[PDB]
């Protein structure tokens, strides 16, 4: 996260860290959507152009963490993965269309002051909140500049109009993505960056004061460049797949 | 259950920047 700030304790209790098991290396962000289901980006798991095809035993998650500097007794929890489900129409060949994956935890995680699931959007919430100029929030332990922080970073960023997203880049965008960030004209800055993929773009509902995950950090071109914007997988658009996987397993 | 944080919404406390988000709805 570029131009963010340190998260407050418990500010993002749905935050999940995706690690390589051996050697332990932080790979990506992720988000907690129930006691045993975690959402991330597909490319953190599967990316043939880089010979990447991680299986369940290659990985682990940590949940309820605030700092990488110290072990947080009785607060942070580790879980192994039972199964990985990648979207079956994830397009790694072209533009990362449907960059989304679900991971089922071997052991359900106990909820706590630091561990708690985010909501997935219903239709009305999606239509109401996912509009240009509305701000969401992005969190991650990924790069601070186009190295990595000791405390979780957070940045608030406005959704951008689809024509502007589309004209900002030559990569073919789809309706399964959206973009966010400040325009040069607006003064403020900030972006997700390499290492933040899989982390959530969340929005707080004014109707019921619940936090909803609208996007998943997916891709960009540099970080925090003028006239460029981060791209997120559009969660709502893919929610029938999410529900089928969770309901059908 | 979902999307209500034990240390914030569940205790009627605001985080340091959430007002920026809610203001953006106006
Ligand atoms: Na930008």
């Amino acid at each position: 996260i570029v131009e963010g700030s340190d998260a407050e304790i418990g500010m993002s209790p749905w935050q999940v860290m995706l690690f390589r098991k051996s050697p332990q290396e932080l790979l990506c962000g992720a988000s907690l959507i129930s006691d045993r289901w975690v959402l991330t980006a597909a490319h953190c798991l599967l990316y043939p152009p880089w010979d990447k095809n991680f299986t369940e035993n290659d990985l682990l998650v940590r949940i309820g963490k605030h700092s990488r500097t110290r072990y947080e007794r009785n607060i942070e929890k580790i879980s192994m993965l039972e199964k990985i489900y990648i979207h079956p129409r994830y397009n790694w060949r072209e533009n990362l269309d449907r960059d989304i994956a679900l991971m089922k935890l071997k052991k359900p995680v106990a909820f706590s002051d630091y561990i708690h699931p985010v909501c997935l959007p219903d239709r009305e919430t999606a239509a109401s909140l996912l509009q240009a100029g509305y701000k969401g929030r992005v969190t991650g332990w990924g790069n601070l500049k186009e190295g990595q922080p000791s405390v979780l970073q957070v940045v608030n960023l406005p959704i951008v109009e689809r024509p502007v997203c589309k004209d900002s880049t030559r990569i073919r965008i789809t309706d399964n993505m959206f973009c966010a960030g400040y325009k040069p004209d607006e003064g403020k800055r900030g972006d997700a960056c390499e290492g933040d993929s899989g982390g959530p773009f969340v929005m707080k509902s004014p109707f019921n004061n619940r936090w909803y995950q609208m996007g998943i950090v997916s891709w960009g071109e540099g970080c925090d460049r003028d006239g460029k914007y981060g791209f997120y997988t559009h969660v709502f658009r893919l929610k029938k797949w999410i529900q089928k996987v969770i309901d059908q397993f | 259950d979902c999307g209500l944080r034990p240390l914030f919404e569940k205790k009627s406390l605001e985080d340091k920047t959430e007002r920026e988000l809610l203001e953006s709805y106006i």
